[PDB]
């Protein structure tokens, strides 16, 4: 059923599973029209489809042309998401197809279930975790590839870089969710933390800086401080 | 005007005939029901005084044979039977009528309720939902499950209603996922009406039969079927205008007849609020919406 704190280690077992986050599929800027009315302008979006065990992020970039001439775009966005996830599963070899797909928002359940009727053995599940995957567009290289796209395109990222050489997938996921929660709560501060020191670089083929184990502990502590700080600043505590 | 003779009434029982109900005492000199209107199906149903568990009953049409009721002390219920000897039967009925041992179907002349609840219900279709081909009448009770219920356990004793499932390949054309899920017209008009039912009369007949089994026996799977068939029409943007007008009349008389004190169990809040206030046909059911709002404003 629903994925929560009670069954959190299930994410890192050997049953293939994918998280699907649709929070950046339909993105707009709201602005005033010459007549003083309000209108939206869409910008490129993305589906965030992640294997939490391996770190594989199947980033389908959603080009603004997919919305041209369409109505009820927030509803269409959920069905477009489900169509693209179903197309991804069908493109994978059988032994690579997930056994479960966990959606981060419950409104994706029915669209994905209907698109996956051909796959009765793949379980479509909600989660009670509040995962910070919306912040994926705060990762510079992911944001860059989405905004530059001129056509629909699938970008193939490992969101853990090489961390699994040194840590388990439970620890890697915890690090990712901490980084993304921080970027979501105060993006400027979070990015200052990650890049303050010019001697720690991001490899061309990575998303995050090449921190030593000791520097990651420092970094991780700074992100928790930031999150607690903002939680004070926010609630005044 | 036809007659159903009772051999006797050995156990205290409430007997209902369509929307009417009456009490018979243990060993009371009761020998059946006369003046039953020809031209309609009917249902004669039972609730024992000592065990309100299991309402049960029989759907029948007096044009199809001579039927009578006899209590079976081994199986513990009133059973319908067919009398093949026509002169024996006429003679039994005549004697019981002469002794005024039969109650009279109390049809008020102004009253079209039963017609309006069974307009599209035919015995032959009942007998395909309820499979027991050696009899011309059909037994139903409170506990019988539907084919769809058994998919989610004795098949011989099932209600074989037409399976409706909105998240099924039958309901959803490959490549029309969003279209077909948000607008069920394809599934209503092509799959069910053209494909399975053949016409709207057969669809309405199953809808009406399902409601009546829900109301008279508390049959939960029948209630599910009734709501599913309503929801499939209301969730279709494209429905023949004659079907919508007839549906409004059908539901009006079902809501009018429903006991007020059974609304909590026999009406699904989600389906009715969706159908009357959110669906494509939210504006097409004036008579049903008006009686629902005056009679069950709480549900809404
Ligand atoms: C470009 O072709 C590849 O096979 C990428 N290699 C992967 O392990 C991978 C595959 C899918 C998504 C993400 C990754 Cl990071
Ligand atoms: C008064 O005794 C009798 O009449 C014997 N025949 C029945 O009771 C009977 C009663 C109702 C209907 C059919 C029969 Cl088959
Ligand atoms: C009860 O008031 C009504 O208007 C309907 N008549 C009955 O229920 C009835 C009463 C006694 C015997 C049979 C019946 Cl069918």
């Amino acid at each position: 059923g629903a994925m929560n704190s009670s069954n959190y280690a299930e994410l890192f077992n050997n049953d293939i599973k994918l998280f699907v986050d649709d929070t950046n599929v339909y993105r707009v800027t709201v602005h005033k029209t010459f007549e003083g009315n309000v209108a939206t302008k869409a910008i490129n979006g993305c589906i965030f489809t992640l294997n939490p065990k391996t770190g594989h992020l199947f980033l389908k970039i959603i080009h603004t042309s997919v919305w041209a001439g369409q109505k009820r775009l927030s509803q269409l966005a959920k069905w477009k998401t489900a169509e693209e996830v179903s197309a991804l599963v069908r493109s994978l070899p059988k032994e690579e197809q997930p056994k479960q797909i966990i959606v981060t928002r419950k409104a994706m359940l029915d669209p994905l279930e209907v698109h996956m009727l051909d796959f009765p053995n793949i379980a479509i599940r909600p989660t009670e975790l509040r995962l910070p995957f919306s912040a994926a567009m705060s990762i510079d290289k992911l944001s860059d590839v989405v905004m530059k796209a001129t056509e629909p395109q699938m970008v193939l990222f490992n969101i853990y870089d090489d961390w699994l050489d040194r840590i388990s997938s439970y620890t890697a996921f915890s690090r990712l969710t901490l980084l993304l929660r921080a970027l979501k709560t105060n993006e400027e501060s979070a990015k200052m933390i990650l890049l303050s020191d010019p001697t720690i670089t991001i490899k061309s083929y990575h998303l995050w800086p090449s921190f030593t184990d000791e520097q990651w502990i420092t970094i991780e502590s700074q992100m928790r401080d930031l999150i607690l700080t903002e939680y004070g600043r926010k609630y005044n505590v | 005007m036809n007659t159903v003779p009772f051999t006797s009434a050995p156990i205290e029982v409430t007997i209902g005939i369509d929307q009417y109900s009456f009490n018979v005492k243990e060993n009371q000199p009761f020998h059946g029901i006369k003046d039953i209107p020809i031209g309609h199906v009917h249902v004669i149903h039972f609730q024992h005084a000592d065990n309100s568990s299991m309402r049960y009953g029989y759907w029948f049409d007096c044009r199809m044979g001579n039927f009578y009721i006899q209590y079976d002390p081994k199986d513990g219920l009133y059973k319908m039977m067919e009398e093949r000897d026509g002169a024996k039967f006429e003679n039994i009925v005549h004697n019981f009528k002469e002794r005024q041992m039969m109650v009279s179907y109390p049809k008020i002349d102004e009253d079209d309720t039963w017609y309006n609840l069974t307009e599209f219900v035919q015995m032959d279709k009942i007998r395909k939902i309820v499979r027991k081909d050696e009899n011309q009448f059909s037994y139903v009770d409170s506990s019988m499950t539907t084919v769809q219920e058994n998919e989610l356990s004795d098949p011989a004793h099932s209600l074989n209603y037409t399976v409706i499932n909105f998240k099924s390949r039958e309901a959803i054309r490959p490549g029309h996922e969003m279209e077909d899920f948000l607008d069920k017209s394809y599934y209503l008009n092509t799959v069910m009406l053209q494909g399975i039912f053949k016409n709207s009369s057969n669809y309405f007949g199953e809808l009406q039969f399902a409601f009546l089994n829900a109301m008279f026996f508390g049959n939960y799977g029948s209630s599910l079927q009734w709501h599913a068939m309503i929801e499939l029409i209301c969730s279709s943007a494209t429905v023949p205008k004659h079907m919508l007008d007839k549906l409004d009349e059908i539901l009006y008389y079902q809501i009018k007849t429903l006991p007020e004190q059974y609304s909590d169990i026999l009406l699904n809040e989600r389906v009715w609020n969706i159908c009357l206030y959110s669906s494509f046909q939210k504006n097409s059911l004036h008579n049903t919406e008006k009686i629902m709002e005056n009679k069950y404003p709480e549900l809404l």
